[PDB]
């Protein structure tokens, strides 16, 4: 990916990033692993 | 001492509405033994 | 209510109170913009 | 999930997002998988 | 992680939290994980 626009029209969306720095990108799928709480929250990740 | 109420401050696209407060206590500690020998340490069991 | 001459203990009445209980809540909303929004768009009052 | 204090009540932590949208959720494993290096560091679940 | 340098140090990314605590770490895979959008676009390892 290019800029930050290119992200945006995707869907995909990105935070910011303090200590170190750069802007990390979240995906769709990506989200709802990222908010499991147990093994059975996966999205069908494995 | 940086102390940032909640209001007008501490407003951004994080939260929008303050409604946090912040106070941080910074400080720098160094020491220099000048005369280890003037020094004395005695250790034991009590 | 009726006492005969006698009188004594013969009509106790009671009294009762009741309490009413209020909440308040917090609501709002916000909304955000960019300036490129604002500088290149066809109008000139749009925050307005 | 209705209100901010519902993630926190959970345990499930959230993320501002900064160039578009709200808050992103993050979970334990959702936090630990997210800081993986290779294959070695993600979960048995994973 | 002891200190804040050791995230740098390993190469790991380190985001700030807001509403809750602070300081999740992001790795390159959990990133690519946490970038994906579709099955396709998760890594090989999971």
């Amino acid at each position: 990916y290019s800029d930050v626009d290119a992200i945006l029209a995707d869907g995909k969306q990105a935070v910011a990033v303090k200590h170190g720095g750069g802007l990390v990108v979240v995906g769709e799928l990506g989200a709802q692993v990222l908010a499991a709480k147990d093994v059975s929250e996966l999205p069908d990740g494995v | 001492t940086y102390t940032k109420k909640p209001g007008i401050e501490t407003v951004s696209y994080a939260d929008p509405y303050g409604e946090m407060g912040l106070t941080s206590i910074k400080w720098y500690y160094g020491s220099l033994i000048l005369r280890p020998e003037w020094i004395a340490l005695f250790k034991t069991v009590a | 209510p009726a006492l005969t001459e006698n009188g004594g203990r013969v009509n106790r009445v009671g009294f009762t109170r009741i309490q009413l209980i209020g909440s308040i809540k917090k609501f709002g909303f916000f909304y955000e913009w960019t300036q490129e929004a604002m500088d290149f768009d066809t109008d000139e009052e749009l925050d307005s």
